[PDB]
RNA sequence: UUUGCUCCACACAAUAUAGAUGGAUACGAAUAAGGCGUCCUUGUGGCGUCGCUGAACCAUAGCAGGCUAGCAACGGUGCACUUGGCGGAAAGGCCUUGGGUGCUUGCUGGCGAAUUGCAAUGUCAUUUUGCGUGGGGAUAAAUCAUUUGUAUACGACUUAGA
RNA sequence: GAACUGGCGAUGCGGGAUGAACCGAACGUAGAGUUAAGGUGCCGGAAUACACGCUCAUCAGACACCACAAAAGGUGUUAGU
């Protein structure tokens, strides 16, 4: 219909620092920093008070106005990456085969290596992004754990290793032998 | 001085024409730093020469001229008519002609 | 044909021994000139009533000024239209300084949305919105707001030559 | 430390705000936003420059920065006493904006004869700036 | 109104760039354009390289050596798009041709002239933002352009020289700024003001 | 090979022009952003200012531009000399040191112009050359024919022969 | 295969790229002006005119005759009951 203005609201808690020229966001926390462009999206940032960031369309679009809210994401996502940080929790599931999933180095790069699924004599490696630390948790029963400031780094690193154990010409309903996100939350636990 | 031009530079574009046929009896000409009609209303009678080089030396000298005269505009964009004591050679396209200032009403 | 004006039209059956003094119909017709609005007013009469223009007479015209014609209006349209499939009634509002400026933005809008031709329209009414909560389409609604003020992002400045020397801006 | 997010400040369509008209009967006068219509279009009235009141689109004018306090809708003689107690003219003409057009409209006014005395005067002033330059 | 005009290429739709290049080279104006590499086509790349392949399809069957021939460089898909506009096949368009220069980046000597654009052509100006577009150089490389990477090298270089240059007229033009301010306020100043200048 | 070839200078003759007639006047990037200036606890920093077109900037007076003395100052701008650099994308151009010399309309001075007859491009540019003049420089090859067979219908190819 | 009318045949000209028949207009030889139908980014003469909207297609669409498209579907988007 074209909106005359249509606005969303960013909350900066203390510790975080946001600085946009042009649509080069980039956010300071904490535990570190973060960097987007967004020069592909047409939008307008303005500081309020140091703690509150408008962003706005103007004479926009039904899609525009779409991804003012898509660009209001983006940005919350990157605030709670480096104030909390996210952490995605892996099941490894078995009927037979146990999956042998270790942290290996090629060269220069570590690998996250994949022996056994369905007794495949093929060995799967999966970069690790970077910013993405991986841990095997003690105390549950083949779980893996991917850590990082960026959802969408440790996100796809959690997609990667997932798509790369899909079964081929099996019933998947039956073989559902796999490596499965089991949990998307935050690093600190509250 | 360093300038001694007395004319205004024009282009010879083409002959006045509709998509298939074109008719050699009239020029269109492009006035430099002229871009409305308003404007080019200015030149209207404004006699033109097309100066060009021959080899061969005439009547004491080896370069031509072919002289004409401005009649009306042409369009919106400050294109002008013009006719000339023979038709110009449409080799001619694009090549530079003067519009001199005479005869003068300013 | 959208030199919109007003026209007043009063016309009439031509008077008979019988009936003498008929009973004067009139209509308010957006035209472009009175030539139009004379047709118009007959055709309507005709699709009406009973009278024809051979045995009627227009007794007046008069184009009829917009009485503050610069004043913001909100305007209240009705429409019945013809589409391709069949005839369907219309509300749609408008927010401009003066009646034929509305019904010119009308037939425009018309044909943009609808591929509406003028053959295809009749404006059932055009009345002024008295007040504010009455208005119930979200485009004009939006620009009744208290202290409206918006930007205008992207200026793009028209050239007058071919070539242009400092690649340019599109700041405001 | 701090957050910091640059502007990007516009000119605002607002009541209130002196536009130039560029093209049009009036064409470089300046008038004032009464009222907004819709997005392309509003109400201005130029009294002070004789410019009729209207309903004109917002590319026949070019906003300008200047603004002043101005009531929506507000008829002519009330525009004309606020535009007079801004003094919106003179804040206009101190502008570099308005030098320029005056200074364009100068050198088209100029004669032959004047521009010859600009032609000497330049070279004058052209020998004491180089100097100027030699001595820097 | 120069004897050559050069076109800097960057940020030009292909179409309306090539559409004011051929009415200029017809009425007998020389142009150099440079950095045909960047510039820009509407539309996605995926539906820019999509008609390219369709392009590429089209060669005479029994021949393909005689076919239309499918240049990749950018500067000859920009020539392409002038020829169209231009009536090639007669001895006045080969005069107009004749008058035209293209290149990828700006390699001299028009690295040290002055660069023009035509605002009726430039994307900034004429496309509605938030529509797609696609880049000549990448669209060129997909298609088979083997030396896009040399020439960004090759153009990173001359930008930095070019820098160096920038910053040495800066400081030059601030001197003269400098200095032509103080011999401002002057009689001859206030005369020129009087007169407009 | 009617004492050949080539390169600078030079006056001559031709030549033939897709079209000279003050100057192609150099950041890069972005455009829902930037340029410039300034300041600092050097940043994605503060502050100011600008744009709304090159309608600019530079240049621009003098028989198509002739003849001359100074004044503050050591400027401006050509022509040869010269010092060093930089430039390989098609560099063949850009910058700079110093002296010599011409002009200078920055200002004030001194003479001339006509009759092209009331206009007539009223000839001022840029190519390619051939003949001379006077200085410098260099002092071969290829083909046919013969010969080979890694080649070959013929040409062509591949070898050899003072 | 019939009806009425207008055409082509027997007819060039401007337009529909091209074409017997469509649109415009019918023709001695020329000059000047104005137009028809059709057009005005470039080819190509003529506004990269002005104005309000709609549409983004990983087979867009782009002018009558005319050089095709349907039933049926889409929280694509826009108006409306």
């Amino acid at each position: 219909m074209k909106y005359i203005q249509t606005e969303q609201q960013i909350e900066v808690p203390e510790g975080v620092t946001v600085s946009i020229k042009s649509r080069i966001v980039k956010v300071v926390g904490p535990r570190g920093t973060l960097t987007k462009n967004l020069k592909h999206i047409d939008v307008t940032f303005t500081k309020v008070n140091n703690q509150l960031i408008k962003v706005a369309v103007h004479n926009g679009g039904r899609k525009h106005v779409a991804a003012l809210r898509t660009v209001k994401s983006l940005v919350d996502n990157m605030i709670t990456g480096v104030t909390k940080g996210y952490k995605y929790k892996m099941r490894y599931v078995y009927a037979h085969f146990p999956i042998n999933v270790n942290i290996v180095e090629k060269d220069g790069a570590k690998f996250i290596e994949v022996r056994n699924f369905l007794g495949d004599k093929k060995i799967r490696n999966v970069p690790v992004r970077d910013g993405v630390t991986i841990e095997f948790s003690t105390n549950v029963k083949d779980e893996i754990v991917l850590s990082g400031n960026s959802v969408e780094d440790v996100s796809q690193n959690a997609a990667d290793l997932q798509q790369i154990c899909r079964v081929r010409n099996k019933d998947i309903r039956k073989f559902l032998d796999g490596i499965y996100v089991s949990h998307k939350g935050f690093i600190t636990e509250d | 001085a360093e300038s001694h031009r007395l004319y205004v530079k024009g282009k010879h574009l083409s002959y006045q024409r509709s998509k298939r046929v074109n008719n050699p009896n009239v020029s269109l000409i492009k006035i430099e730093g002229v871009a409305t009609p308003q404007d080019a209303q200015f030149y209207l009678g404004k006699r033109i020469a097309y100066v060009y080089r021959a080899s061969k030396e005439v009547r004491g000298s080896k370069i031509r001229v072919m002289w004409g005269k401005v009649t009306r505009t042409h369009g919106n964009s400050g294109v002008v008519r013009a006719t000339f004591r023979n038709n110009l050679p449409a080799k001619t396209f694009g090549a530079s002609v003067r519009i001199f200032l005479y005869p003068s009403n300013i | 044909m959208a030199h919109f004006k007003e026209y007043q039209v009063i016309g009439r059956r031509l008077p008979t021994e019988s009936v003498p003094e008929p009973k004067l119909f009139r209509m308010r017709i957006f035209a472009s000139n009175e030539v139009i609005a004379k047709s118009r007013y007959w055709y309507f009469l005709q699709k009406l009533h009973k009278v024809k223009k051979a045995s009627g007479e227009i007794v007046s015209i008069n184009q009829i000024n917009e009485a503050h014609p610069t004043k913001v209006k909100n305007f209240g349209v009705w429409v019945r239209y013809d589409s391709r499939s069949g005839t369907h009634n219309m509300y749609k509002e408008i927010r401009d300084v003066s009646r034929v400026a509305a019904v010119e933005t009308l037939y425009q809008d018309m044909a943009a949305r609808h591929r509406a031709r003028f053959r295809s329209i009749h404006i059932l009414k055009v009345a002024e919105i008295e007040k504010t909560a009455d208005v119930k389409r979200q485009y004009v609604k939006q620009f009744l707001t208290k202290d409206l003020k918006f930007p205008l992002p992207h200026r793009v400045q028209k050239s007058t030559k071919t070539f242009s020397y400092k690649r340019p801006s599109t700041f405001y | 430390t701090d957050s910091i997010v640059k502007a990007s400040n516009w000119r605002l369509v607002e009541v209130g705000r002196v536009v130039l008209i560029k093209k049009g009967q009036s064409a470089g006068k300046l008038a004032a936003i009464v009222e907004i219509i819709d997005q392309k279009k509003v109400l201005i009235d130029g009294p002070k420059a004789g410019v009729p009141r209207q309903a004109i689109n917002l590319g026949q004018v070019v906003l300008t920065p200047l603004t002043f306090a101005l009531p929506r809708g507000a008829r002519t003689a009330t525009v004309s006493k606020k535009w007079a107690a801004a003094a919106v003219c003179e804040k206009w003409a101190a502008s570099s904006w308005a030098k320029k057009i005056a200074q364009r409209e100068r050198r088209a006014a100029l004669t032959d004869f004047e521009r010859f005395q600009v032609m000497v005067l330049r070279k004058q002033k052209r020998y004491t700036v180089k100097k100027a330059l030699a001595k820097a | 109104v120069e004897p050559v005009v050069v076109i800097d290429g960057k940020g030009h739709l292909v179409g309306r760039l090539a559409s004011v290049v051929a009415k200029q080279l017809l009425n007998g104006q020389k142009i150099v354009v440079v950095r045909a590499e960047e510039l820009n086509i509407s539309g996605e790349f995926f539906r820019n390289k999509l008609k390219y392949h369709d392009f590429l399809r089209k060669a005479t069957a029994f021949n393909k050596t005689r076919g239309p021939f499918h240049f990749r460089a950018p500067s000859r898909i920009f020539y392409k798009a002038l020829r169209g506009m231009v009536s090639h096949k007669t001895a006045r368009g080969k005069a107009a041709l004749e008058r035209l220069k293209v290149f990828e980046g700006i390699p001299p000597p028009y690295d040290k002239k002055k660069r023009v654009v035509v605002p009726q052509a430039l994307r900034v100006l004429r496309l509605k933002p938030g529509r797609k577009y696609t880049t000549l150089g990448k669209l060129s490389t997909s298609v088979g352009w083997k030396y896009e990477d040399v020439v960004a090298k090759l153009e990173a270089k001359r930008k930095v020289s070019s820098a160096e240059y920038y910053a040495k007229k800066r400081a030059f033009t601030k001197k003269v700024a400098s200095a032509n301010a103080t011999a401002a306020e002057s009689d001859v100043a206030k005369q020129l003001a009087a007169l407009g200048y």
